[PDB]
RNA sequence: AGCGCCGGCCAACUCCGUGCCAGCAGCCGCGGUAAUACGGAGGGCGCGAGCGUUACCCGGAUUCACUGGGCGUAAAGGGCGUGUAGGCGGCCUGGGGCGUCCCAUGUGAAAGACCACGGCUCAACCGUGGGGGAGCGUGGGAUACGCUCAGGCUAGACGG
RNA sequence: CUGGUCCACCCGUGACGCUGAGGCGCGAAAGCGUGGGGAGCAAACCGGAUUAGAUACCCGGGUAGUCCACGCCCUAAACGAUGCGCGCUAGGUCUCUGGGUCUCCUGGGGGCCGAAGCUAACGCGUUAAGCGCGCCGCCUGGGGAGUACGGCCGCAAGGC
């Protein structure tokens, strides 16, 4: 049913007397790889708790992403904080030309032809927020259509 | 004064519809009303109509939306997501057909100005003509 | 010169049996069985979670591996599929499937590829009836695969060819058990094969 | 259900430092309050109680929230004379976001009233004979109206928008319909059915909240008689 | 049958020897008695008549941003004004047709590159054939926008 | 004696506009030149204390200077550290100054809080750091360095 891609862990610290104080965050993107997908980004006192808590965040905060044959309706740009996601479709054979980032949440969407460019900050947790806004951007010939009737 | 009659017009609709406005003027021209002609018929502006303010010529523009939507932020999806000026004074853009634009694998547009008239990508396109390349708009 | 060394090993550095030797790799010993584990002194530890590049590496080294072929040649056939039309993942295939050492193999006339190989290095193989000695040479569409009239009475050959009688082969392919001769029908497609290769991945390896 | 000329109460409240979003819903200005336009008020009335008898004769649960004391008793009033919970003392954040949660507090709540009948409530010191008196009278205090949820509702009925802000919120997060009575400073656009009124006095609320609720019940069939909150009016 | 790697980036790990020594090191950094980072060994990864090193060019670098960047506090608004050149210029009509756009036409050497067949057993290499146009010249055409000349207008500016 | 500017009337001209490299002018304090003038204050300086020392902080004195006239100098955390102009995009509240049918509308300023939106945050928000067009100035990792050389300017100190 869904797939699961830790795009990454990390370990940061807070401060008390006595010393530090660590934490955990996962960013996992979850996915059916058919126009389905969802970003997560959970922090606990233990990496597995994380990534798990990371997984549940994944699930609600999904996207329909309107594939057309393993690519998207058409390019766009999205700007998470510093950081800029360039996507640009392509045709069949050409691939998933991206980033960890990108590629993980892009696949699991079931996307499998893309011409992808990381823009500005790359930080992967405002690289990957960015892709998914890009994605739910994404509008259909019939999405356009349905708004520009009336 | 204004260096852009164009590109005011283009952001007067920019900004009404930020805040969803129903119509919202702007300083009438020929030109300006020939571009309306083009948005309404793409069916980006539910219309335009001739109007005078004040004793001055202007055109109210209605502007049109999605429908309220679910959850937080019920705020309409916008027609116009995009409309950004292209050619402007001092940047002039020209294209020839054979360079005209295809604006969101067509899901947008771009209005050129062609000896032939005021057209979008697609008109110009057909008559085979290219001109300065306006603005675009999605 | 293509390797040439411990062939089941490289089995099983890939964690899946590769046939480098035809025989020996279908009777209980291509070591894969029972002794799946990578080679060397820390073949059985747990292995640790492959970065997106090692499984990329890896996938690429198993394809490459299962001709036999050089990085270099390997990468001269990846960059001419690319520029060709058509997708690039199949169309590699279709051309590592072309070459005459891989066919000889695929005809039956060896039981292995690094046995293909030699028997064309050796001239016992004949394309539409000239000798061609040249493993690498690519077989088109229409052209008859046969042995040297000279070599159809070779022990090695009779054995090989014998087993051929009755044994189904290729669908783009067609053996003509009788006088040895073998036709290369058409470019295999991405369908007809079955390779344990997601070529996808040795696309992106190179796409880097 | 039904009714016109109702200037005898609503219309036209709270001075000016409204909400322009609002002003949709306004008439005029008079001594410096908003008069809001019954007109207007009619047709929100219609579209929101029709999206009443629409979940009301179908099983629909929906949650009346109203803090304001201004309408406290008045909401708790017309709300039990329903299947329907209410939120009287004090909203508390999560109930609807965290209803799993601040729902074991409902689950403790009751279990707290069978040791208090059961051959236990003599046992152990005054020590835990005050503690748990006291734990199962808060309990109360807040929990008497949302009490009744098993389930998310299947819409909110607010008083005041501005005021339940914080349940609205949670309400629209949630996808969960939004009702309510709203007042000239409030935003419109976060209420899914408005009802465009006098959102303080007494008279006011009563009127609107007790013919919402008629419609409840003579929606889901039950001929019931007038408001007995009708008194709390004074 | 070699050569380079096995701390992260970056595919590949264990023992011993050395101790802030001897040394490694592209960047971050390793070594002051348990070093996957030094040296050796076993093992492994990569490539293979080649493998590494140095130097140099483009890339990644939207890191000079035309495509594609910035300047309150990160590097960055001139101390302020006046004003020359220059850049930029509201609404309507007309003439011109310079920019701009369209059609023809000439030029655009061969080789190279691209596609297709061929010749050396393949290939490298080579041959034949096929499109591919930008730039510029010429000849027609269009006139929305920019330009220019005429004439109007008051919503900019200035004046009473 | 003289500059700017705001409002009302809607009267006159008829796009006469915006910006602005260079140029020219203005430019806090200190400082320079010539001549005045010096109450108070006070770099240097002369002393008294403090201190481990005290070329300081505290105390008693005190010259340049601070003031005026003429010339110079041309720098600053010259700051809103935010270049100028125009158009567009909720509102509340306090305030200065006009006009009005003087609840309160209107116009031009000064503050605060905030729609949308913007921002790395902090915050900005019709007095934008928002959405746009025009033109100028400026940035491109730190140190070396605002240094060296050269040029220009200045009596010098020094400035660019
Ligand atoms: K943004
Ligand atoms: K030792
Ligand atoms: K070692
Ligand atoms: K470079
Ligand atoms: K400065
Ligand atoms: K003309
Ligand atoms: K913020
Ligand atoms: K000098
Ligand atoms: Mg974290
Ligand atoms: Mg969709
Ligand atoms: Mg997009
Ligand atoms: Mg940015
Ligand atoms: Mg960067
Ligand atoms: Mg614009
Ligand atoms: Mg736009
Ligand atoms: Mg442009
Ligand atoms: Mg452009
Ligand atoms: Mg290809
Ligand atoms: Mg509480
Ligand atoms: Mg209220
Ligand atoms: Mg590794
Ligand atoms: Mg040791
Ligand atoms: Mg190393
Ligand atoms: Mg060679
Ligand atoms: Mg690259
Ligand atoms: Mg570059
Ligand atoms: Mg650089
Ligand atoms: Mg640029
Ligand atoms: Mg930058
Ligand atoms: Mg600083
Ligand atoms: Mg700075
Ligand atoms: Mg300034
Ligand atoms: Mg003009
Ligand atoms: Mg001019
Ligand atoms: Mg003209
Ligand atoms: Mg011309
Ligand atoms: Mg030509
Ligand atoms: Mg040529
Ligand atoms: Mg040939
Ligand atoms: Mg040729
Ligand atoms: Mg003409
Ligand atoms: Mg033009
Ligand atoms: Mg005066
Ligand atoms: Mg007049
Ligand atoms: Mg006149
Ligand atoms: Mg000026
Ligand atoms: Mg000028
Ligand atoms: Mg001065
Ligand atoms: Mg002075
Ligand atoms: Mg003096
Ligand atoms: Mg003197
Ligand atoms: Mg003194
Ligand atoms: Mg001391
Ligand atoms: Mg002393
Ligand atoms: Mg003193
Ligand atoms: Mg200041
Ligand atoms: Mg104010
Ligand atoms: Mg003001
Ligand atoms: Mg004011
Ligand atoms: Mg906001
Ligand atoms: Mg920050
Ligand atoms: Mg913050
Ligand atoms: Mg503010
Ligand atoms: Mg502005
Ligand atoms: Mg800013
Ligand atoms: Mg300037
Ligand atoms: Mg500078
Ligand atoms: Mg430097
Ligand atoms: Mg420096
Ligand atoms: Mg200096
Ligand atoms: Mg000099
Ligand atoms: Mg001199
Ligand atoms: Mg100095
Ligand atoms: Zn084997």
């Amino acid at each position: 049913d869904f797939e699961e891609k830790m795009i990454l862990i990390r370990r940061t610290a807070r401060m008390q007397a006595g010393g530090r104080r660590f934490r955990f965050g996962a960013l996992v993107v979850v996915g059916d790889r058919q126009g389905r997908v969802g970003l997560g980004f959970g922090k606990a006192p233990e990496v597995p708790l994380a990534v798990q808590k990371a997984g549940y965040y994944a699930r609600r905060n999904m996207v329909e992403v309107p594939l057309q044959n393993g690519t998207i309706p058409h390019e766009i740009e999205v700007e998470f904080g510093a950081s800029k996601i360039v996507l640009k479709p392509a045709a069949p054979g050409t691939g998933v030309i991206a980033g960890a980032v990108p590629r993980a949440i892009l696949e699991l969407a079931g996307v499998t032809d893309i011409l992808t460019k990381e823009l500005g900050s790359r930080n992967p947790i405002n690289i990957a927020y960015a892709t998914m806004e890009a994605l739910r951007q994404l509008r259909t010939k019939a999405d356009v259509e349905r708004l520009r009737k009336g | 004064m204004l260096t852009d009659p164009i590109a005011d017009m283009l952001t007067r609709i920019r900004n009404a519809t930020r805040v969803y406005k129903e119509s919202t003027d702007v300083p009438a021209s020929r030109f300006k009303e020939e571009i309306l002609r083009i948005l309404a018929r793409e069916g980006f502006i539910k219309g335009y109509e001739r109007v005078d303010v004040d004793g001055k010529p202007y055109l109210r523009v209605y502007l049109k939306y999605g429908p309220r939507r679910q959850g937080p932020d019920p705020r309409p999806e916008q027609v116009i997501h995009h409309i950004r000026r292209i050619s402007k004074p001092g940047r002039r853009v020209y294209v020839g057909v054979k360079e005209i634009p295809r604006v969101r694998r067509g899901l947008g547009i771009a209005i050129l100005s062609t000896s032939k008239g005021v057209l979008t990508d697609r008109e110009a396109r057909k008559l085979g003509v290219g001109g300065e390349l306006i603005c675009e708009v999605w | 010169g293509r390797y040439i060394g411990p062939v089941c090993r490289l089995c099983r550095r890939e964690g899946v049996k590769l046939y480098l030797k035809g025989e020996r790799c279908y009777s209980p010993k291509c070591a894969m069985e029972r002794r799946p584990y990578p080679p060397g002194q820390h073949g059985q530890k747990r292995a640790r979670r492959p970065s997106d590049y090692a499984v990329r590496l890896r996938e690429k080294q198993k394809l490459r591996r299962i001709y036999g072929i050089s990085e270099r040649q390997f990468r001269n056939l990846f960059e001419e599929a690319s520029k060709k039309k058509g997708v690039t993942g199949s169309v590699f295939l279709g051309l590592l499937e072309s070459r005459l050492d891989n066919v000889v193999y695929r005809l039956g006339f060896a039981v292995s590829r690094r046995q293909a190989r030699q028997l064309v290095r050796h001239g016992h193989i004949t394309v539409n009836g000239r000798r061609v000695d040249l493993p690498s040479y690519r077989v088109r569409p229409g052209d008859e695969i046969a042995v040297a009239e000279k070599s159809r009475n070779l022990e090695l050959i009779r054995q090989n060819l014998e087993a051929m009688k009755g044994r189904k082969v290729g669908p783009w392919l067609s053996l003509d058990v009788e006088g040895m001769k073998g036709k290369f029908l058409r470019l295999p497609d991405r369908e007809d094969l079955a390779l344990p290769v997601n070529e996808q991945l040795v696309i992106e390896f190179y796409s880097r | 259900v039904k009714e016109l000329l109702e200037a005898g109460v609503h219309f036209g409240h709270e001075r000016k430092r409204w909400n322009p979003k609002f002003a949709r819903y306004i008439y005029a200005e008079r001594n410096g309050i908003h008069i809001i336009d019954l007109q207007k008020t009619m047709e929100e009335l219609e579209r929101t109680f029709r999206f009443i008898e629409d979940l009301a004769m179908r099983g629909g649960t929906i949650l009346f929230v109203g803090t304001k004391k201004q309408a406290q008793d008045i909401v708790r009033m017309e709300a039990e004379r329903a299947g329907m919970p209410y939120v009287n003392q004090r909203w508390l954040g999560g109930m609807l976001t965290n209803f799993k949660t601040i729902s074991q507090r409902v689950h403790r709540l009751e279990e707290l009233e069978a040791l208090f009948a059961s051959p236990e409530i003599e046992e152990r010191p005054k020590k835990e004979q005050v503690r748990l008196k006291h734990e199962l009278e808060r309990l109360q205090k807040y929990l008497s109206g949302f009490r009744l949820l098993k389930r998310l509702p299947d819409a909110i009925f607010v008083v005041d928008p501005t005021k339940e802000a914080i349940a609205v919120r949670e309400a629209r997060k949630l996808f969960i319909p939004v009702i309510a009575l709203a007042d000239t400073d409030s935003d419109p656009d976060l209420v899914d059915y408005i009802i465009p009124g006098n959102d303080d006095a007494i008279r006011s609320i009563q009127l609107i909240l007790s013919r919402a609720v008629d419609l409840i019940i003579q929606a889901r069939g039950g001929v019931v008689e007038p408001s007995p909150s009708y008194a709390l009016v004074q």
